[PDB]
């Protein structure tokens, strides 16, 4: 009950809660993935203790189930981060990112000249783990780089 | 219908084995029987947004020797489009209202596969986006070397010259790991020495290669010597007539030159290939620039015809 | 012989109702089953003094497209003509020994028609003449009205843009004036109002328009939006931003928008156009482009040919 | 430590709580006065069942007092909020955003010669009438714009 | 020290009325009993990274008739100094370590104010911002309208030609307006009418002014008549040739005004006065310019130089 | 006289350890007591031939702060001398007539030097030549590190960028040379690391360097840390971006820095520092750029000036 942890726990009865979600890139989630364009639930909380893992923070989104794809794309930023979805009342799928085939949108191609960043395009990389690293290939100027690379810009 | 109709070409890595000898064997019937009036009533598009003369004659006149009508532009010499701020998708859009396919240039690389998301389905080929790909001087390469040596397999190829800023060179590596057996010799300076992606590339799909510094060690042995201009833009004046400056073919090092090997060179070439092997049996350079106009009809053919009958 | 047989095709306000209508009657023809060997072994001049690469590109593929072969130069980067000290007078007394018809865009107004006079009776063309007139944009913008909205009047036609420096906005008034009971409303910022030669032809007339300045006073009645583009150069940086940049149409002001209203813009669109907006069924303005090529192809058509059997 | 609940979510010991943020604009202010940038533990509830408005959006902030100028910087945004201080689980203070004189960083001028685009300067804007509506003029430029103009680009 | 002492001179709206009249009294006073070697030993720098030989050559020679060194430059498309990455602020942080004052002239606007936040103290002069300020050409403009008139108060002055955007008449209404009494009359085309900002801002204050239509219409009332150049680019060639039977001074027009009525212009003067003004008594434009040496001695001793008794 | 007494001033080669300890002697005492009149009456040329704003504007201060009058130019793309036909012989065989001093900065390299056998014995001063020497560079950075470092040995000195090609860095090493004890640490890309002769040189000499990979690995030893720009057209723009998590220098990094290490960088500084490093304690560009108005003058006023007591 207290140990703190909850208090008054905004259970919520139908969605998905993302966890784990490791601190400071809680925020990037939100924006990159636009997941604050609804008009339903969320509730977020930053930098929650989680002292068996750190720090933390958590996006409860209710009456929405994003799922399969787009649980796969946060693979990238969040990588041990569990989703869950509810149904009523609690856990029905408790799911982890995979890193997915391919990441659209969100992204940009460190590429000065390539053509992605005049034009109503939306980026497109091939992820690739070059066990130690992922390579991402840009779809369009066809260039490969560390993800790191493409993750600062 | 044939597997490359109505494809966009947009680059070496998207093209199969088979879809590269289709291509090849296409190239050798049209230029042993001519088909001049194959695309009648086609009127095709050459949109060189960066100014290549080279290019842009070999794509027209093997438009013109199938029949079909050429309306475009050579700009880089400020001919009105991306003025006003029209984006490259809505020129495109506006372009693949009229004609049945469109070749080509431009300076950005991804711009000719961005142009495949807005014309509709009227073919894009892709005569060079800058850095990138240039799949029409693959072929033509290719298609030099299957010619003169026979097959496309079993080759040792030595490629000569800036390997690392060349993208043709790094193309017909590509292109020439389809198939089997294939041995390359590497012979750059230390500045312009081949990328570790294609490298990498060699290596996973257990391909032989190897770095040497001397043209010479490996003369006897070499079927294909494909030289590469090395730009002195990319070393300093000193950098390039200091010692790496020996990356230049005369005629007195073809001595040994096994019977088959043939010197290729995309061109322009200014000194690395000396003018008195020009008149070897090896020098094939031209003849090389010949079959673009083959492998160019082959691929707007193929693309714009269903079914082929040859 | 038909009516236009061997006319100029100098200015809108030449052609009549019934002459509008017979070209707009061939091109629907054309578009219906082309003529690809119509103007076989015609030869047409494009001289585009000032560069137009949209205009130029679709009155050549509409020459390619009944068969006539092209001779011309695109200048606005010094191709010869001009020095020494040729008067246009000269150029065209040289040109028309020649060719069979001169397409022409040039920077000064009045240039088509001096041409007209030293062409002998080679029909001259206007592709555009400074400021004045653009015949072949009004007709492509009037058969892509009748095409989509069934008839030429009876419409309720907003113009919204740069209504007192676009040269197409006051020839498709002047068009749309030929025909009965169109109603027209024009939003406009202040600086860029439709100058008041047309308004008081429309007064004269008899016919009926208003000032609005949003579009969402009258999207409700529109049939065909025309759009235009504001050059930034003819207002100040801070004059376009502020307020005034409010002639842009994103999707969302489409809402309840007639299901048969029409977005027209004669293009480059840069930003009053949103990007959005393309998805919708009401964007029309590509397919306006496509247009150009069969009212391009039958004014064409019917000033080479004596009769034109159809 | 107090019964939470969600629907109007409670007490944080000490920090602040900008409530009855119009709606879609609380992450528009957490992304813009850059709030998310704290090791603090940050609560935030979106699209709420409440207080006339209907739905509102609410942001609480423990151990971070922001106020006077800070809570000003929110007048263009979201003038009707209320922004609490607490201290020991009590409003110790209850403030209101009012129109500032100068808006610092957050805006774009819309003249595009205007140098400020390129340069490692803030953006800086006189603000000038009230309710009625709004003007605002560059450091820079000196150009004078409509609130809505520069707000929305 | 003085109010002025190395104060930043950016725009004529953070100047006083009381700071003008220390200016223009200073003015007087150097033209009256010259103090060449006032500035001996600084070294001031001319960036003007926008050219404008007049306003150029006029600050440099004032420099020079106090004494001081000149290091500096004109970019029309040359000299290295912002170059693309090079910034605005790294230039200044930079010269403001080489020099004690930096005049510079620049098309953005606000890169003068810009400039005043990395400059450290040494302080800098704007000679001209885009369309914003213009603080030493106003200066030399009342310095004119005191020495003819007598006063800067209750003057009934005129304002003709481009309204809208010349950057001196906005400029000079502001600082106008800073004295009592004044009566405005501002004959433009409508299309180049003053802002209502300028308006608004003179009704706050109540002063009087009104708009006409032609300087017939007030010539008989005016005391300075301020003609500005009408910009050919922001006007069609037919309308800008189509305005009246013009606005444009000629010595006929001049028959009817005041004695101690005087013509100024900023300066180039095109066509707008004739020759014939020239030989006027009321003719000022070119003692107008001489006088611009006298501000700008003004501007930069006041600013140089702590405490000066002159 | 003097040891520099009109010497040439053209390879940092040429100075021995005791002249670069005269000259940097003399700038500290410049810089304390100045001599405003110290050149009153010599005429200094400044012949930029190649433009270089912030480096001529530095050394026109110089001049103009020891009394000297400067005549000169800079030439982009444009001014007379040199043309074609015009050999620079001829150009300083007739300006050595005219002045007593040539400072000038030429796009070819040795041309400073060909100009000594040509400028009688008037003594010529390189601000640059192509790809060798620019000495007055050199002399303002040792000056800015023994002005911080409070020596010019045992200092362990960072080096970053473009090693290959900035000619400043290859010089600074030469220098920091011929002085005991110093540790040179150099972070390149390793398609632009230093050249083995700078190499070879300074294992002759038994100087300690190491090559590292980021600036992080040296961060806490380091005295000097020299950036250099690095140069866009010598790279891929894919391998400039592709470079480790980058070698550009934020305050982050310096978290660790030695309290007296001083960032130094010849400008302009694109990305390679960001802003934020401008506000640390460690930054010391700007100082470094205003030290080359001392380091100048000093130069000048040694090979002017037989004896020089201050
Ligand atoms: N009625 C419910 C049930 C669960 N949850 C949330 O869903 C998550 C699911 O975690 P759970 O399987 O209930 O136990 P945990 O050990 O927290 O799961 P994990 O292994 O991810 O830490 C928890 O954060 C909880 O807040 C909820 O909001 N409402
Ligand atoms: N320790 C506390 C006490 C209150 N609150 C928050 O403080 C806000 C408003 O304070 P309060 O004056 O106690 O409730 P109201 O009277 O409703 O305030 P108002 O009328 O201004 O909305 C509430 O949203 C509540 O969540 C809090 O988070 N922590
Ligand atoms: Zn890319
Ligand atoms: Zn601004």
């Amino acid at each position: 009950m207290t140990h703190d942890n909850k208090l008054q726990v905004e259970a919520i009865k139908r969605g998905t809660v993302i966890d784990h979600i490791p601190a400071q890139i809680g925020f990037k989630l939100l924006s990159l993935f636009k997941l604050t364009e609804t008009d339903q639930r969320i509730t977020i909380g930053l930098n929650l203790p989680s002292g068996e893992m750190g720090r933390k923070d958590l996006i409860k989104i209710e009456n929405t189930f994003l799922s399969e794809d787009q649980v796969d794309q946060l693979a990238l930023y969040a990588p041990q981060a569990t989703v869950n979805r509810i149904d009523n009342y609690e856990v029905v799928g408790k799911s982890r990112p995979s890193l997915p085939e391919r990441i659209d949108n969100v992204l940009v191609c460190p590429n000065s000249n390539c053509i992605s960043h005049a034009e109503p395009v939306s980026s497109s990389f091939a992820v690739r783990k070059r066990a130690n690293d992922i390579a991402l290939k840009c779809k369009y100027c066809e260039k490969e780089f560390s993800h790191n690379v493409v993750l600062a810009n | 219908a044939n597997p490359l109709y109505q494809k966009h070409i947009i680059s070496i890595n998207d093209l199969s084995r088979d879809d590269l000898n289709l291509v090849l064997a296409t190239a050798a019937k049209l230029k042993a029987n001519p088909q001049p009036e194959l695309l009648k009533h086609k009127v095709i598009a050459s949109c060189f947004f960066e100014a290549s003369t080279r290019t842009r004659l070999s794509f027209e006149t093997s438009m013109h020797r199938l029949g079909a009508s050429v309306v475009g532009f050579s700009d880089s010499a400020n001919t009105s489009l991306g003025k006003k701020g029209e984006t490259l998708a809505d020129t495109i859009s506006v372009i693949s209202t009229y004609v049945d396919a469109i070749v080509m240039r431009h300076p950005q690389e991804g711009a000719a596969r961005l142009a495949t998301e807005f014309s509709g389905n009227v073919p894009v080929l892709n005569a060079g986006d800058g850095s990138n790909q240039h799949p029409t001087q693959t072929l033509l390469d290719l298609f030099t070397i299957q010619e003169t040596q026979g097959r496309l397999d079993n080759l040792h190829v030595a490629m000569v010259g800036d390997l690392k800023y060349g993208r043709t060179v790094h193309s017909l590596t590509q292109a020439l790991a389809k198939f089997d057996g294939n041995r390359f010799y590497f012979i750059a300076p230390d500045a312009l020495a081949m990328p570790q992606y294609i490298l990498d590339m060699l290596d996973e799909k257990g391909i032989a290669w190897s770095l040497h510094s001397s043209i010479e060690e490996v003369m006897a042995e070499v079927d294909i010597l494909y030289m590469t201009r090395v730009q002195k833009e990319r070393l300093d004046p000193s950098e390039y007539a200091n010692v790496k400056a020996q990356f230049v073919l005369r005629a007195s090092d073809l001595h040994n030159a096994k019977a088959n090997m043939k010197v290729l060179h995309p061109l322009p070439r200014v000194d690395e290939i000396a003018t008195d092997v020009d008149k070897t049996p090896h020098a094939w350079y031209f003849q090389q620039a010949g079959n673009g106009i083959f492998a160019r009809q082959a691929l707007l053919a193929l693309v714009l015809n269903r079914d082929l009958v040859l």
